């Protein structure tokens, strides 16, 4: 139990862990040690998501005939337009070429839909 | 059978909080991203997996 | 052994683990526990 305690003083307090149910339940933020007789009392600051909402997804989008893949994030939709946001939070943005990756054609990936990829360089060179 | 469910069904988020809805073809793409494999490998080779 | 068996549920099963030769040989994806008498049987999915 003390070797389990000396690990969690090293891992949870002195550093950041990605682990589940080691530094406490949920995503680890930080840990606060406290003094205790014949032991130690840990205060685990945890990151818990609360409320959920169902969105419409797709693995890839199709524009010119080449398949577009996300770099870091998810594909969401409100039922009308396709939006891009990250995995742990919802911050909807337009789909840009810097936020996507181009590999393959549209005849491979099952579930690809037609979309319009916004190029930021096209209004910049025309103005 | 509840833990064999939510590994396939709910992803990795059932023990870390409330269970999200992630479909299973997108779950293996994020597990490739932790070991350094981009999503080009999964979606092309999916019939060979 | 049960403290190691509770560690494999918290690491190899409920999340993604980047460890080497903890969750099995190679890069780790996910783990499938099975019911067993006086123990537990793990089915690991590895990337070789």
């Amino acid at each position: 139990s003390a070797n389990l305690a000396a690990t969690k003083m090293s891992e949870c307090v002195l550093g950041q862990s990605k682990r589940v149910d080691f530094c406490g339940k949920g995503y680890h933020l930080m840990s606060f040690p406290q003094s205790a007789p014949h032991g130690v009392v840990f205060l685990h600051v945890t990151y818990v998501p609360a409320q959920e909402k169902n969105f419409t997804t797709a693995p890839a989008i199709c524009h010119d005939g080449k398949a577009h893949f996300p770099r870091e994030g998810v594909f969401v939709s409100n039922g009308t337009h396709w939006f891009v946001t990250q995995r742990n939070f919802y911050e909807p943005q337009i789909i840009t070429t810097d936020n996507t990756f181009v590999s393959g054609n549209c005849d491979v990936v099952i579930g690809i839909v037609n979309n319009t990829v916004y190029d930021p360089l096209q209004p910049e060179l025309d103005s | 059978s509840a833990l064999l469910a939510g590994t396939i069904t709910s992803g990795w988020t059932f023990g870390a909080g409330a269970a999200l809805q992630i479909p299973f073809a997108m779950q293996m793409a994020y597990r490739f991203n932790g070991i350094g494999v981009t999503q080009n490998v999964l979606y092309e080779n999916q019939k060979l997996i």
